[PDB]
């Protein structure tokens, strides 16, 4: 059977009969630079774009355990704010997939 | 990711947007000023004096 080479991330599935959900990327992770006028002017919707990715990537884990995947295969990398959320949804993760692990 | 840039780049803005405010007070204290010497100039109390 299907040898993935990817490291597992979180616990693994809640059934062997899972539903496998194959996501291009649905997970993300935040770095960035200088703008158009350099280094926006405050910190606080830094603090606000925070709070409401941590809900979306909630959800996100929430709705493929609410239609019935209980595992989820992320090619691009993985949240952190997603992934403390998939362990209490038993839900197994991983961490990253190429083009080749997808198709 | 600097968070006291974020400060630099707000505190130079705010900079720029005092200073305008300071230009636009000038020249409505000067248009006050020069409307008051003007009308005082020709015809004072004769019979009356209408102001709008």
């Amino acid at each position: 059977g299907m040898v993935f080479k990817k490291e597992t991330e979180g616990d693994v599935t809640s059934v062997k009969d899972a539903k496998i959900a194959v996501y291009s990327c649905p997970f993300d992770g935040m770095i960035t630079e200088t703008k158009g006028t350099v280094l926006i002017k405050t910190a606080e919707e830094l603090m606000n774009f925070s709070k409401g990715e941590e809900n979306l990537m909630d959800a996100q884990v929430k709705a493929i355990a609410d239609t019935g995947a209980n595992v989820v295969v992320t090619g691009g990398k993985v949240a952190d704010m997603a992934l403390h959320y998939a362990n209490k949804y038993n839900i197994m993760l991983v961490r990253l997939n190429s083009k080749w692990d997808l198709r | 990711d600097q968070q006291k840039i974020n400060k630099f780049a707000r505190n130079t803005s705010r900079i720029t947007e005092l200073k305008e405010e300071i230009e636009v007070k000038k020249k409505q204290l000067q248009n006050l000023e020069d409307a008051c010497d003007d009308i005082m100039l020709a015809d004072d109390d004769c019979l009356m004096i209408p102001y709008q």
